[PDB]
DNA sequence: CTGGAGAATCCCGGTGCCGAGGCCGCTCAATTGGTCGTAGACAGCTCTAGCACCGCTTAAACGCACGTACGCGCTGTCCCCCGCGTTTTAACCGCCAAGGGGATTACTCCCTAGTCTCCAGGCACGTGTCAGATATATACATCCTGT
DNA sequence: ACAGGATGTATATATCTGACACGTGCCTGGAGACTAGGGAGTAATCCCCTTGGCGGTTAAAACGCGGGGGACAGCGCGTACGTGCGTTTAAGCGGTGCTAGAGCTGTCTACGACCAATTGAGCGGCCTCGGCACCGGGATTCTCCAG
């Protein structure tokens, strides 16, 4: 037997291709599932993950703090139009409201 | 044993801080009675389903997952509680 | 005795380091990222399942996932994502 | 000294729109949740995080309703929220 | 009984044959070649059924709208003892005529269009009719058409078809006429199939046909000329871009966007006729220039042959087209030339149509060109005055064209009629003309009885 | 004779509410569906029933939006609907 | 010129003012401002764009050139606009 | 073998137990389906069918018609507080709008 | 033609005649009724499937369909639908 | 208009701490290889229903003008919140106990899927006929005007 | 205040038409009745996490009430609303022609699921020096008011 190479290494990905395949097979999505399907889905889940954490990291540095916390994630999603369209029906715990007053209410 | 009316335990100061996070500058006096009923109707809908799930599982304890599934049905996804 | 619980946390950590090398993350922000990955997995897999039933096929494939991604994601996110996934399948099929 | 009517209301908006704490007091809400549960089944016990999941969802719902309610009062050319503004917002939402 | 003039020997023989159908108790088809007087043969039959059989009962005639004023005129001329009435007009006029003229029952022939029948079907089914004459019977060739259904619900002692193109495209479209005449004989098209070298066997009992070449030796035969033409450079450009499907064209900016092409065949056909039919194609939004119009169409370059014709005696001409917009551009060309002309089309009101025909036919008339749309103007109307016919377009049905040519070649034509057909050489217009000729072969213009 | 302003407007409201017919013309709507589509993919053909599903869904959407617009107008104490009332209805519905 | 007698409007204009007024009358609107015709056209066009884009995604996936009634019904269902009567 | 009896006849139902079982088995809901699951589901679908047709038939009768049409169905669903909650997000074709004119809008007296 | 099309139409008509013997129904209305049965079926089977998964079970049983009915229907319909389902399963089991 | 006073967060530098990253061990799901059988790509054929044009008729929309319902800017009005301080109650924190019940593993044995075979419910089909449509007519509603 | 005009509306009766309604013939999913082997249920065990005990004592809620903000009614003013006229427009209907491309069946062979076997990524457990909560020092700088 030759030495093993995990399918994520073959596709050049950090998320797990093997686990995604099990989850699909046992999740009642279809009678069968192809071998390119877990590779495509693992690549999309890692891209969307990197898209959030990039803007979260920048919100953490803007607050001058080294660790991402749950508020930083809210400030990222809400301040981007497409992530706010993707996550428009979601509540995030320990997430504040973006700062905002209607200009009618401000003093003269 | 049996709990009396705790809906008066949602205080006038606490309803006012929720109106402030929502950007509200001035509040009429009758908002508080109106808000308590609105909260009670929302909680009754979420708890009813959360308990239907617990009963199906044959458990006496309501879990954080039972609440998360109840909210997910009503179009109110919540991140953070093991979802 | 105490059973194991699976999560995405070690992959989320490895992707953060690639994006922002010096930054860390709290355990509550990890619980939220683990919730996000599972929500998006379930959305894509539910649309990919139906599209196959509509067209009377029994197999989920990369083409049904590609259509599912175009239906679910907003316009620009969809474009970049589609490129990332087709890239990954191109690299994988060169090395299977 | 005395600040003027509505000046401290603006400081309160800014302060609560920066923080992520829960605003309703915890123990009182725990008694409210349990009282509601007796209408559906007797002698339920509860995980501590199941009550926090209910509180997070409940405060998120009320804050969002107060935003829709405020738009309606500005539409009617006023700055004070009224019971009819909550009723209009819920009706137009489909609740 | 017939007053104004004498029937010719073939009209006499046709009358005796129609009488023999009546006495044998059968219906039948009269299908002499166009221009041979089928209308008078019909008017004389009705005079007989009143003067000799004592039947003044109600009779009906169905016609195309453009011939309602001719039929009426001939009734008034040859046989004035028939009491003919005509239904046409707005809702109030139809209600007034039904109430004040039809239902009184003071008439013996009723003349109507196919639309007037489809509108007043519930009134006309009250009456019990003695004869039902349909003219241009090819109109009922498809049995599923609403006119064909409506027409089979009537109470009629006798039925009659008049048509000079009894065959159209297939044997089922002729069976559909036989099934109106004798539905209890030709019970089915699956029974007509197989019955069918069976030439004239089924037909002779119920059909009669004579040809001008046999029965009117004095009428000059037709001359037919194909003129093949090249495209203009602009037409060659559009014809290639249309095929590529990169027409583009958008008047509201958008970098010209794309024009949709779900049917390319019709776009290619348009182009051959003129480039200006397309949007944004005429050069210069101001427009009004006219030399440019003649040049950018290979057909129009040749059409200046109208100047030779006008100088060459009164070779007055008819121009036929299948597209309404083409009559527009030809009309702007004639107006810019200062020519004298007439135009008939499907948009025209009824009163106007007959005035135009009359003005063009007068003995001292000065109009050189008549423009006719091929559907509305190609049937029934008689225009013996003109010597020339131009077919700018070519139709998928050969028989439609034949009729149009015959608007001029008819009894009373003193001179040889020339027919010119335009064809763009290396285009889909070749395939259309080839297909139409493939359909002529199976018809063969059978002379018949 | 001349009916007063708004007398015929109530009479039309009653007629149209009783009927169940489509109110937009079919050819003018069919030509708009086709143009919008050409942007997404080119040279498409359409089933005759597919354009009717689009027209039923479109007229149902607009009628329902005009109800929310009229409650947002009456809240501001007016009887005339205006562009701002359409915009508040679409904002409270979250679209 | 006979050739230029006719002039064409944009296809949005086909939704006429008389056509919008009836829809508002079915919705119980008594009086209508003159700026609403422009606003309503903008709103319908955004609705048709979002439904059609998806109905075409389904058609492409099936490798067909014709949009069917089912392609429209599935697109409306996926957006919360369930329609009864056209099958499914 | 013994002569066949439909499972709907055994349950005392008009809807099809056999078709429902096949639909569930081939819809990819669970890797197994129980024997009582198709009978319980067919009972619920027939009950909900009867609830709509009873109200629709009353609406047809009040309108003096012998035939139920799409308008009668809308009137039934929208005047019932539970069916209008079950069906709050569906559009019924050729279904009208319940008649309602707001009070402010009406003539003065 | 050359292809059959299943529908609920005959079942809807057999129930119609028990509820109102005198009435009939149009083809447009019967097409809406077929759509109602299909929609409700897909709702109840989606909740049942999820319930099984959450509780880690391989089978959908009547106990999961009873709970799905209780999660989906409004209160007066839910209490009657549960009564009709339990009456049918008792009667079916007596003949089985 | 605007100087001044004086309560608001706001930086700054020290102090302690249990959160987060590291590693250990070792657990149990991914890997490879081989094999089986059937989903789905291909090509071919047929023939339904897509499109275009023109013709026909007349509902419909177009623009015009008329005149008055009601859009919306100012004013006066006088009630009900706001903000302050005070006193007051019940939240939080921490500490420590009993025992409900989540959870584990183990055992046993009822349940459903599989196969093949079989014959009756349900499919489309074609046809007579009656709810529905609508034509004309009128009788009773409701609205407007002017006096 | 309320009399006749006028208008639309309702419904009475008639005849009429075309979607429904029956039954026919036909054929393919439902139903019989056994074997298969796993899921499921129920016993019992362990010890996580829940339920109130007390006291302590901060902070939060509560009360009362001076005072000026906004809510709201009314008036008058003025310009797009609606109304109906005549007019022109093209929806709607029907009809012709044609062939794009949905649909079916047929054939053949790449693919995925499965098994057994294998060994490494990933799990939980036990660890600790460094992120950053917290306290108490001074900094402007928010806002407001009587000169
Ligand atoms: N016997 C006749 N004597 C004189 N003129 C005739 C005679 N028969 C026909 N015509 C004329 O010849 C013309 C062509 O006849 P027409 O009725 O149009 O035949 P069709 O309808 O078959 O073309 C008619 O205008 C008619 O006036
Ligand atoms: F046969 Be014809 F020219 F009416
Ligand atoms: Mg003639």
């Amino acid at each position: 037997r030759a030495k093993a190479k995990t399918r994520s290494s073959r596709a050049g990905l950090q998320f797990p291709v093997g686990r995604v395949h099990r989850l699909l097979r046992k999740g009642n999505y279809a009678e069968r599932v192809g071998a390119g399907a877990p590779v495509y889905l693992a690549a999309v889940l890692e891209y969307l993950t990197a898209e959030i954490l990039e803007l979260a990291g920048n919100a953490a540095r803007d607050n001058k703090k080294t660790r991402i916390i749950p508020r930083h994630l809210q400030l990222a999603v809400r301040n981007d139009e497409e992530l706010n369209k993707l996550l428009g029906r979601v509540t995030i715990a320990q997430g504040g409201v973006l700062p905002n007053i209607q200009s009618v209410l401000l003093p003269k | 044993k049996v709990l009396r009316d705790n809906i008066q335990g949602i205080t006038k100061p606490a309803i006012r801080r929720l109106a402030r996070r929502g950007g509200v500058k001035r509040i009429s006096g009758l908002i508080y009675e109106e808000t308590r009923g609105v909260l009670k109707v929302f909680l009754e809908n979420v708890i009813r389903d959360a308990v239907t799930y617990t009963e199906h599982a044959k458990r006496k304890t309501v879990t954080a997952m039972d609440v998360v599934y109840a909210l997910k049905r009503q179009g109110r996804t919540l991140y953070g509680f093991g979802g | 005795r105490k059973t194991r619980k699976e999560s995405y946390a070690i992959y989320v950590y490895k992707v953060l380091k690639q994006v922002h090398p010096d930054t860390g993350i709290s355990s509550k922000a990890m619980s939220i990222m683990n919730s996000f990955v599972n929500d998006v997995f379930e959305r894509i897999a539910g649309e990919a399942s139906r599209l196959a039933h509509y067209n009377k096929r029994s197999t989920i494939t990369s083409r049904e996932i590609q259509t599912a991604v175009r239906l679910l994601l907003p316009g620009e996110l969809a474009k970049h994502a589609v490129s990332e996934g087709t890239k990954a399948v191109t690299k994988y099929t060169s090395a299977k | 000294h005395r600040y003027r009517p509505g000046t401290v209301a603006l400081r309160e908006i800014r302060r609560y729109q920066k923080s992520t704490e829960l605003l309703i007091r915890k123990l009182p809400f725990q008694r409210l949740v349990r009282e509601i549960a007796q209408d559906f089944k007797t002698d339920l016990r509860f995980q501590s995080s199941a009550v926090m999941a209910l509180q997070e969802a409940s405060e998120a719902y009320l804050v969002a309703l107060f935003e829709d309610t405020n738009l309606a009062a500005i539409h009617a050319k006023r700055v004070t929220i009224m019971p009819k503004d909550i009723q209009l917002a819920r009706r137009i939402r489909g609740e | 009984y017939v007053k104004w003039g004498k029937l010719r020997d073939y009209q006499v023989r046709g009358l005796n044959w129609l009488i023999s159908l009546y006495e044998n108790g059968i219906n039948g088809i009269l299908a002499d070649e166009m221009g041979l007087g089928k209308t008078l043969q019909t008017i004389s039959l009705l005079g007989y059924m009143k003067h000799y059989r004592n039947i003044p009962g109600p009779h009906m005639v169905l016609v195309p709208k453009s011939t309602l004023h001719n039929w009426m005129s001939e009734f008034k001329r040859w046989v004035p003892t028939l009491r003919s009435v005509c239904l046409i007009g707005d809702k109030e006029q139809r209600a007034a005529f039904v109430r004040d003229v039809l239902l009184p029952g003071e008439w013996d022939v009723c003349v109507t269009s196919y639309e007037m029948l489809i509108k007043e079907k519930s009134v006309f089914k009250k009456f019990n009719w003695r004869y039902l004459v349909i003219d241009e019977a090819h109109r009922i060739k498809n049995e599923k058409s609403k006119l064909s259904e409506i027409v089979r619900e009537f109470k009629t002692t006798n039925r009659l078809l008049l048509t000079g193109t009894p065959l159209q495209n297939n044997l089922h479209e002729l069976w559909s006429l036989l099934n109106f005449l004798l539905p209890d004989v030709f019970n089915s098209a699956d029974d007509f199939d197989s019955w069918f070298e069976r030439l004239h066997m089924v037909l002779r009992p119920f059909l009669l046909r004579r040809i001008k070449a046999d029965v009117e030796k004095s009428l000059p035969p037709k001359k037919e000329v194909k003129i093949y033409v090249g495209l203009s450079k602009m037409q060659r450009e559009w014809y290639t871009r249309i095929l590529m499907k990169d027409i583009d064209i958008l008047n509201s900016a958008g970098k010209m966007d794309k024009m949709r092409l779900l049917n390319i065949l019709m776009q290619l056909r348009k182009c051959c006729n003129h480039p200006y039919l397309f949007d944004g194609a005429e050069p210069g939004p101001p427009y009004t220039t006219d030399m440019h119009l003649v040049t950018n169409s290979g057909k129009m370059v040749v059409l200046d042959k109208l100047l030779p014709k006008l100088k060459e005696q009164g070779s007055r001409v008819l121009i036929f087209s299948q597209m309404t917009r083409v009559l527009d551009i030809l009309e702007d060309y004639c107006m810019w030339r200062n020519y004298e002309y007439c135009r008939l089309d499907g948009q025209t009101p009824h009163d106007e149509r007959q005035d135009s025909i009359n003005a063009y036919n007068e003995p001292n008339s000065t109009k050189f060109v008549f423009m006719l749309s091929t559907r509305a103007g190609g049937l029934g109307i008689n225009l013996a005055t003109a010597d020339v016919v131009i077919l700018y377009d070519s139709d998928w049905n050969p028989q439609v064209d034949l009729q149009a040519m015959d608007r001029a070649h008819r009894i009373g034509q003193t001179k040889t009629v020339r027919v010119f057909r335009f064809i763009t050489d290396n285009t889909v217009e070749e395939r259309i003309v080839e297909r139409a000729e493939m359909k002529l072969r199976l018809d063969s213009i059978v002379i018949q009885q």
